RNA sequence: GAUGGGGAAGCUCCGUUUCAAAGGCCUGAUUUUAUGCAGGCCACCAUCGAAAGGGAAUCCGGUUAAGAUUCCGGAACCUGG
RNA sequence: GCUUGUGACGGCCCGUGAAAAUCCACAGGAAGGAAUAGUUUUCAUGCCAGGUCGUACUGAUAACCGCAGCAGGUCUCCAAG
RNA sequence: UUGACAUUGUGAAGAGACAUAGUUUCUUUACUUAUUCAAUGAAGCGGAGCUGGAAUUCAUUUUCCACGUUCUAGCAUUCAAGGUCCCAUUCGGGGCUGAUCCGGGUU
């Protein structure tokens, strides 16, 4: 049998990301100095699209402390950032939305964006339009700060961690409905190439697990095994349960 | 004593000193002579009828040129083996892949002249 | 004063570029650099067994000062004294009929590391000067136990290099007297008894004690201060 | 065009003021006051807090 | 797609500023003299890849069996010195 | 009116629609500079130079690809009543 | 994917035998130098001390925090001005200080 396709995905020919466009890689602020012991001022110079992400952008500049110039970075616009605003990142740098600091400077119940994994990553975690993490504690020995992520999960990392307060602009964009194939179609052609979609049911067997038959069915249980091989994994991938979702599910 | 006082983070190459090659022995033992000269030059007049005409109307000598050699080298070597002076060079590549030479004299010389001094016609 | 201003700087973050400073701390040095120094650390972390870690017990500068001096008397011929020696010995040997002894006896520090190890071992050696370098420490570190069984009092040297030039070499890992001149007899068994109470008396001792298992400061300090704080309040 | 500005004398490329060829004049107006406003009410602020060391 | 590298029995594969001691400009110091040292920089890390992308500047008239914004005539402009 | 160019606006997007060479300007004030005469070549005029390779013609029911002077195929500009 | 052996070292507590001295072996939890991961044109790390001051003094300090920036879409660069010492007064120019000490473990 062939190659199909979930597996030619990996050597990146047709299937990498269509980048030209994007204005850049989004990062706070290496964590210098300036940020750890105190806090440093920069504007947002600009607020932009950035193509094939659903948040916009914020350009915001900075002074460089070593040298006479001006350091751009790229944070992502945390909604109610404005132009002109200034923005301060720094362990010391007071709370609100826009500025970027440690999680453990930050009471329970802030709400945080584009927040680092470990410390100095320049930001992991709740980046994408509409999304962010929530303080739900901090244990000062062995400093920590535990937090929400979007995904529902809980965890738990270094009080020097740096989160953005507040919220991602952008936020809602999921809620509209895309109504016709174009409208997808103009969204992946910024993204990879991932669309449009055939079902590997409606494929012969040499192309797909699912394919063949005198009727279109899979034929075999769709949930695969965790320990399944490449080629095999095309389905519900290690599901632990299946069937239409029932009742409120809201991590506990 | 104690330590230098470095101002940079950067560490680069020292600056060392780079010598100049003396060699033991000669590389090519006698140097080559002159691979284009004013004789290598220009090879031929170009005699056709239509190349005649631009010798009596226009002032023009039509030079068969070596395929080596520029405008300035078709110019030099004109002056120097004709005693002319020259305006400008135009150069083509003949179809036959040799390279023709318009050379455009100065009105103080006659090329129809100096065409049947070289001695063509 | 006149027209001049007194205008300081706030170099406290947020405004005024830092000025220049030693980064000397900071500097990202040449992998070669970072490897020699990672080594020595590398071998200070590990515990280091007894048999190396007998050295770094350097001879001090006093007593190793007063071992250079009497042994810079001894130093071999110069290419210059050797080639005068044969113009003399050649001549007068093959001529007014000397036993080609028409020579002197030498009296010279012996070394080179095949040399010194036969002569320990036929306890022709009175001195002994092992290096603390030498690299493939293996050369050096069974001398100590040799010199120790044959009776042989030695000492370990800091300096393979200046071994080196009191014999005219670049390096010279060993040397060792037998010889003396009588009139140097005296100070050699003064220089030997010290020498002897510093190493070989030692030795037994310093077999039993590993080196190493040093912390490197931020750490030493950092236990120095949980080892002082959570015992004593 | 571009390189056509190497071609141009200077008084093509600037109007007189300062910041010339730069800022709209306006703009320049603008952080000429924001200059003078700023580094005066900095002052103001040295010599309030220098109260606050004084008084306290 | 070379390079310090890292794989691979190996043909070669990986990497492209990557874990590398990665280079050159403005002038001074020469009045043994031709260019060493003196500062201060700049740390940009190959290169190939568009005859439809970017891009310094030319026009009209005339002329040939066949060349023309290229020749001839007139009138310009750009770049370097 | 037709073709084209262009402006000021307006509609559209979970699409908001390249890069680099290169050129200019500003902030800065390092420095160099006049009266027995200095500074100025971003004002005008004036001098010299501008290399290498392509340049013919066909571009199609006969100059290309289809075994061929094949009813097929093969990117584009100009466009009168 | 799972186990064992190797890479594989240092403590400490607790189990375990010659059968209740310590050579040894495993469980827990420490360690950092191997190995591993992130970051940066390896720039401010660790230790101490000045000054402040909350602090209550059971003789006096027994300590813990700090220790230049937040109305404004400005400006922040010439080893820094200042101070002070040097050169033999030329213009030029250099130390120290401004900018506290100690350890070179970039974090
Ligand atoms: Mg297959
Ligand atoms: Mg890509
Ligand atoms: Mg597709
Ligand atoms: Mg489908
Ligand atoms: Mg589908
Ligand atoms: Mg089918
Ligand atoms: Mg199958
Ligand atoms: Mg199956
Ligand atoms: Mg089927
Ligand atoms: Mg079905
Ligand atoms: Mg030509
Ligand atoms: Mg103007
Ligand atoms: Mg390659
Ligand atoms: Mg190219
Ligand atoms: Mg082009
Ligand atoms: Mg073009
Ligand atoms: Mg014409
Ligand atoms: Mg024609
Ligand atoms: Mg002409
Ligand atoms: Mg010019
Ligand atoms: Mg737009
Ligand atoms: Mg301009
Ligand atoms: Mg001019
Ligand atoms: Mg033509
Ligand atoms: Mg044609
Ligand atoms: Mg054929
Ligand atoms: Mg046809």
């Amino acid at each position: 049998g062939r190659v199909i396709r979930n597996q030619r995905k990996g050597a990146g020919s047709i299937f990498t990301s269509h980048t030209r466009l994007r204005q850049g890689a989004a990062k706070l602020r290496t964590l210098d100095y300036a940020e750890r012991h105190g806090y440093i001022r920069g504007i947002v110079k600009q607020i932009v699209h950035d193509s094939g992400r659903g948040a916009p952008l914020a350009k915001v500049v900075f002074r460089d402390p070593y040298k006479y110039r001006l350091r751009e970075e790229i944070f992502i616009a945390n909604e109610g950032v404005h132009t002109g605003q200034f923005i301060y990142a720094g362990k010391k740098a007071s709370l609100n939305v826009g500025n970027v600091l440690p999680l453990g400077s930050v009471p329970e119940g802030t709400i945080v964006s584009n927040v680092e994994e470990k410390p100095g990553d320049r930001g992991a975690l709740a980046r994408a339009s509409g999304n962010y993490v929530i303080i739900i504690g901090h244990n000062p020995d062995e400093n920590k700060t535990r937090v929400r992520l979007p995904s529902g999960a809980k965890k738990v990392i270094s009080s020097d961690a740096r989160g953005v307060i507040g919220v991602i602009a952008g936020g809602g964009r999921v809620d509209k409905p895309l109504l016709k194939a174009g409208r997808a179609f103009h969204k992946y052609r910024l993204k990879r190439n991932s669309w449009p979609k055939t079902r590997g049911v409606a494929m012969n067997p040499v192309d797909h697990p699912h394919g063949g038959g005198n009727h279109q069915h899979i034929g075999k249980a769709s949930t695969i095994s965790r320990g399944a091989v490449s080629g095999q994994k095309a389905g519900l991938i290690a599901a632990r349960r299946t069937g239409l979702l029932r009742g409120s599910q809201k991590t506990q | 004593k104690a330590l230098k006082v470095r101002t940079s983070a950067t560490f680069r190459l020292p600056k060392t000193l780079k010598l100049a090659r003396a060699p033991k022995y000669a590389s090519k033992a006698v140097p080559h002579y002159n691979r284009l000269d004013s004789y290598k030059v220009i090879e031929q007049p170009i005699t056709s009828e239509t190349a005649m005409k631009k010798v009596e109307d226009g002032n023009i000598l039509v030079f068969q040129v070596s395929m080596k050699a520029n405008k300035y080298q078709i110019k030099k070597a004109v002056k120097e083996l004709y005693e002319v002076d020259v305006l400008k060079v135009n150069t083509l590549v003949r179809p036959n892949g040799t390279k023709k030479a318009y050379v455009r004299l100065t009105a103080d010389y006659d090329a129809l002249d100096i065409a049947n001094r070289i001695g063509y016609i | 004063n006149p027209l001049t201003h007194s205008t300081p700087k706030n170099f406290g973050i947020g405004q005024a570029v830092q000025p220049k400073r030693n980064l000397s701390r900071y500097v990202k040095w040449p992998e070669y650099v970072r490897v020699q120094r990672q080594k020595k650390i590398l071998s200070i972390r590990l515990k280091v067994p007894p048999t190396i870690a007998q050295f770094q017990y350097t001879l001090d500068r006093n007593t190793a000062a007063e071992t250079f001096k009497l042994f810079n008397k001894y130093r071999p011929e110069t290419a210059a004294e050797k080639k005068e020696r044969l113009t003399k010995e050649a001549a007068a040997v093959a001529e007014g009929k000397s036993k080609q002894d028409a020579s002197p006896k030498p009296y010279a520090v012996k070394y080179g590391l095949n040399h010194v190890v036969a002569l320990i071992e036929n306890k022709k050696a009175k001195l002994v000067l092992i290096a603390n370098d030498v690299d493939p420490i293996e050369l050096v570190v069974f001398l100590p136990a040799l010199c120790k069984k044959m009776g042989v009092p030695y000492a370990i040297v800091k300096g393979k290099a200046r071994l080196g030039t009191l014999v005219n070499q670049k390096t010279s890992a060993v040397a060792a007297l037998t010889e003396v001149r009588a009139e140097d007899e005296a100070a050699l068994a003064k220089l030997v008894s010290t020498i002897d109470a510093n190493f070989a008396d030692k030795y037994d001792e310093v077999k039993k004690h590993w080196g190493g298992g040093i912390l490197g400061n931020k750490a030493q300090a950092k236990m120095d201060k949980r080892a002082k704080n959570s015992d004593s309040a | 065009r571009p390189r056509q500005y190497a071609t141009v004398s200077k008084t093509h490329k600037t109007v007189s003021r300062a910041y010339g060829g730069s800022r709209c004049a306006n703009c320049v107006k603008e952080r000429i006051i924001r200059a003078f406003l700023i580094e005066e009410q900095k002052i103001v602020k040295k010599v309030v807090k220098e109260q606050t060391e004084a008084a306290k």
